[PDB]
């Protein structure tokens, strides 16, 4: 079953997404994020001491 | 000899555009004496299993 959602990126906020699917009792999913690290790329120019 | 019932308070539940049995209809009634009774449509739109 294909279904999408738009959740916020905040640590610990419990988000709910409800699915009304046919021929079955409806369904509830919950998701929450913890370690959302923005690991950047990198490059080099020189060093100094 | 067979069950003689009345006040056939039936209903429907949910329905799909399948090609197999994907239309479910629950139907209620009053039991006067326990037995078995056979059901049948009376138009060409809906078949029963």
């Amino acid at each position: 079953y294909e279904h999408t959602a738009v959740i916020p990126n905040q640590v610990g906020f419990p988000y709910k997404a409800h699915v009304a699917r046919e021929g079955y009792s409806p369904l509830t999913l919950q998701m929450q994020v913890v370690e959302t690290s923005l690991e950047p790329t990198l490059n080099l120019e020189y060093i100094t001491c | 000899d067979a069950p003689i019932i009345s006040e056939l308070l039936c209903t429907v539940s949910t329905c799909t555009h399948s090609s197999d049995f994907g239309g479910v209809a629950v139907l209620s009634y009053k039991v006067e004496k326990a037995g078995r009774c056979d059901v049948h449509s009376h138009s060409n739109v809906a078949v029963l299993q």
